[PDB]
């Protein structure tokens, strides 16, 4: 899985690969890891075990519902429940959300990080690769934000053999 | 013999701002005691309330409605926190009992036209104690007969209102047996700063309506300068979406954060009149309270 | 003396549609009370009742029979979910305390011929507490004295009706003390779109019967129309099957959905009559509701 | 063990193998690995750990008796259970159901996924073979839904040594 | 009919040093107790106390202020630590049913003008069972009807202050109906060597007024230096710092392990005059006690 997200001039793009990959073979190549919440109005991809992923996903919608939508909030609050005293399941996976104000990552393990400053975010095992990708496009090229993930993911995608070529975009006006 | 279900809204119209659909639900439902009741022999015992189901958030008049519908209805009224059960009969059969006791002891209007209003709903849902109380209600609701002080008292014609922001859960949610007895479902909606300015000055005892009055007392004489109603009202709805959403109460806040100075010195001021515009507005609120810093905890 | 299993059933063969097993079943056991009683000294009270098991969904009626049997029987009736017991004797002789109290305090009469309805027993099966009460209704059951603020009252003759859906659990999951107890175990059957019409508009006081009774008040006359009925029906029968199936009461929702508009405005249509025909039903029943999209959650 | 199902024309098909293998020794042939439920109009079939698998299935028959046998809700709820907060049993094993609404697979570690489009699903150590099998047929031959199954199971058992040849196809007319 | 909010202010004064904010605070509240009351038909309901959420630490005076304005208000007053409900009504409802008690049992004094201090609210907070009583306090604050051995009793016009020291949570972490009902925020201030100094002796019965009253009685006569005085205070002040800070109470002990010697033989001592200087307070306070080795801990 590959999930690379880029936000420069207003624009937020957030997206994913489609392949689910079980040992090493395909489950199915279409699949939606980036998708829309708090009535469509914040981005997500989830990265990592199908389970634990959409576990963690579930548990950061109902902190938006709960925080008038307030992306970074929600956030530290999620986080918060690891850090209290009883360790939570603790869910291998990771998050990359973000809406009309910031972009942000979090793990399942208890913590939210925030991108360098190029506003680039990349979890997954491709991750790093799409990162790359637009690290470099960003730092030379008038390229969209809708334009370089879309770019990037495919990098990824023809390097990491868990990461296809379907993916599935979802940008924020 | 009491109003129509266009009078009523216009009763609940003044104390209340917005919320039609809720102002309506309500107001079909009381006229409606009065259709039946009218009715003969066995349709007037076989026909029973269509109980309602608020859902908005907090302080946009979910409670008030209710509360008022009941005053205009000289009706034995009555709240409970749903939660209040999460853990002589058992601890809920004592809504009846209770209401019972404030409606005075008289049975015969209890029974007839009292009305349960029932907050939190949305929050004894989906834990093996929460989805008990929605069983522990049905008595309650789809028809029951309570032991009191004063007498037996049936559950048969109260009406029962029901709220909640259901943000997470939905009503779909609630046990089918409950969701059948809770026919009616509104849906009442957040408050925007143009209203606050509205709830601000044109309700009957308006919060500038009552600061006013109050410092008529000491001897003098406040003036709300539209441009100031306005601003008072911004900020309320800044707040609210900046740090926690409280509903309308916040109107409270704003409301006294600013007549602190009048409200104290007042009295030695007998006499004069006091002008509230922007400027003295704009000064009695800040800006913004502590370095409110959420970084302490991120990477 | 009282009608004869033939008569009661035609009784409630009004007020209910369908559910002939579960109309029979208690129309012999109604009609035992008065076979017995007329017996000699020492069998009129060696012969004890045979309680029933109703299994059946929601809103099919599996109360209604029990509640008009009773009715037709005048006889003391009281409800409660088996559930209650969960978790001055204990919290369950209080089924007999709370009746004789319904019952007005007449032993002569509770013990006699009252009936109790058990809702929900399926529900107190398979953990250590549920399968507590099965324990705590046996004496109820099985022939007991309590103590009640009235006197001494035995549930010797006391009938005992019990439902259950028992989707999940049989009812040879009972404990077999109580399994013994409920000898008669009728089925009653979910409902259809053709059973809705027919509730719709042919027991006594239906939802049309009422509606049409209610805006009369206002001054108004409404009529139904076959084929509006028939949509009315297959409206409800829709939602329960594509959502939450709630049974029969799914009328009570589909009927206010509808008549919300003529409900309000009502009052002000005194001498005209109203049409309720499809074209109107088909307009006041949207078509679908809410995305509804289960996908969120799959992959 | 290999469990398959096709779904074409109106017809769904779900059949496996019979084997049930200790280590590597046959514990018996014939074994029902693909049932009948809800009344039996829902077919089922399950793959992986001989408790797990039936202790999965019977959490999934709960589920159709508690939603009106709608299929997906009933799965998609069950997996919910999962993704609560205290962390079940977490089954080892997979179940393929369908009826004549939609087919559907769901691991026992909490998801529910759904077939690409050539309505192919299989699971088991056999799985992948039966589905490669099918994966074919079914983009080129008319062969029925009753058929393909009976002989991708087959292709498959003439590989994998834990997937013997007693089948059991169940259908749903 | 009343003091003003300058003269309420004064009367504290006199008692308590320092904390400014709180004294004012509820110089305010009080006035307006008198301010609506004063006011007609509808608006003498419609006017709800502005209650108070004091945050300061330990013996600064969070409580005294809210005793004293009750004593000088002639007010029903009554305390309760939030968390004595951690885990007839429930055992919450009981804060009114005592105060009323208290109160003698006059109701139309009770609900007219009462005051209660809950204690600690600040440890209710952020676990089940602390974030319960939130809910709890609710109708007590937000207008609710209670039942008592002397009649019905509304929470509509008792005013509400709640402390806390909020070191760990901020009042922001209360359930936002509360944060809403507890509008008027105001900061009382952790005190100093040199305020000790001023409550050692300027208040009414001050300890030093105390003790010498006292004294007065076995036919002695003490005489506390400024010098004295000052010692006392930054003993006291020293000790709060250094280990575990119990506010002003610490007066209570630094006073009384001086007093000691002359407590006890000042029988003896009819007649004579005695001299609290420094070089005596200097020597009945040894200089640190205890090896308070925290090392053994400590690697
Ligand atoms: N829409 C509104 N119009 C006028 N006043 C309102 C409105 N919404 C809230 N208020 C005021 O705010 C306070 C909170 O009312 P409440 O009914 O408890 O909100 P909720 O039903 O969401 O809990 C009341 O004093 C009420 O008069
Ligand atoms: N078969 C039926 N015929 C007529 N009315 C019915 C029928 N089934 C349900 N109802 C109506 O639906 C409502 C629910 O009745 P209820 O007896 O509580 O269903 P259940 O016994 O399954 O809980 C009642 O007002 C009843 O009149
Ligand atoms: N600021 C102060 N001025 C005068 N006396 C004080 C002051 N603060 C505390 N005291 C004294 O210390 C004792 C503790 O008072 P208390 O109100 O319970 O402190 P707190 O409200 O923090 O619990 C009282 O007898 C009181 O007179
Ligand atoms: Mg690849
Ligand atoms: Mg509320
Ligand atoms: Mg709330
Ligand atoms: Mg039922
Ligand atoms: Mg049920
Ligand atoms: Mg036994
Ligand atoms: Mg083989
Ligand atoms: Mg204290």
């Amino acid at each position: 899985t590959t999930i690379v997200s880029v936000r420069r001039n207003g624009q937020v793009v957030v997206g994913g690969d489609g392949q689910v990959s079980l040992g090493n073979t395909v489950m199915k190549g279409n699949a939606r890891k980036v998708r829309r919440l708090y009535n469509g109005k914040v981005l997500a991809g989830f990265a990592g075990g199908t389970a634990d992923a959409f576990t963690l996903f579930e548990l950061f919608e109902r902190k938006l519902e709960m925080h008038q939508g307030h992306l970074l909030k929600s956030a530290v609050e999620l986080a918060k429940d690891w850090r209290t005293d009883r360790a939570l399941r603790k869910l291998e996976a990771m998050l990359i959300v973000a809406d009309e104000k910031e972009s942000l990552i979090i793990t399942g393990i208890g913590d939210v990080v925030q991108p360098e400053e190029d506003q680039i975010l990349a979890i997954g095992s491709g991750g790093n690769y799409a990162l790359s990708a637009a690290r470099a496009l960003v730092e030379n090229t008038e390229l969209s934000a809708h334009e370089i993930v879309e770019k990037s993911l495919r990098i990824a995608g023809d390097i990491c053999v868990f990461t296809n070529t379907n993916f599935t975009i979802e940008e924020l006006p | 013999s009491e109003m129509t279900p266009r009078e009523i809204v216009s009763e609940l119209d003044q104390h209340i701002i917005g919320q039609a659909d809720a102002k309506r639900a309500v107001a079909i439902a009381l006229r409606n005691r009065w259709r039946r009741m009218q009715l003969q022999e066995p349709l007037r015992h076989e026909v029973t309330p269509k109980n309602i189901l608020m859902i908005g958030p907090t302080g946009v008049g979910k409670t008030e409605i209710a509360r008022r519908l009941a005053k205009l209805a000289n009706a034995p009224f009555i709240k409970v926190e749903a939660t209040k059960f999460t853990e002589v009969g058992k601890e809920v059969d004592s809504i009846i009992r209770d209401l019972t006791d404030s409606a005075g002891g008289a049975i015969d209007a209890v029974e007839q036209n009292g009305i349960v209003f029932i907050d939190e709903i949305d929050k004894i849902c989906k834990d093996v104690s929460r989805e008990g109380v929605q069983r522990d209600l049905l008595p309650l609701v789809e028809g029951s007969t309570v032991s009191t002080k004063h007498g037996m008292v049936k559950t048969d014609h109260i009406l029962f209102i029901a709220s909640g922001a259901f943000q997470v859960a939905r009503p779909s949610d609630l046990i089918p047996e409950l969701q059948g007895r809770l026919p009616i479902r509104v849906e009442l909606t957040a408050l925007s700063a143009a209203d606050f300015e509205r709830i601000l000055t044109e309700p009957h005892a308006s919060l500038t309506e009552q600061y006013k009055a109050l410092m008529a007392t000491e001897g003098v004489n406040i003036a709300f300068t539209t441009d100031a109603v306005k601003k008072i009202a911004e900020a309320a709805f800044r707040v609210n979406e900046k740090t926690e959403n409280i509903g309308a109460r916040r109107l409270h806040t704003v409301m006294e954060r600013l007549m602190d100075k009048i409200s104290f010195s007042a009295s030695d001021m007998n006499g004069q009149t006091v002008n509230i515009d922007a400027a003295y507005v704009a000064d009695a609120l800040g800006e913004v309270v502590e370095n409110e810093d959420l970084s302490r905890f991120i990477l």
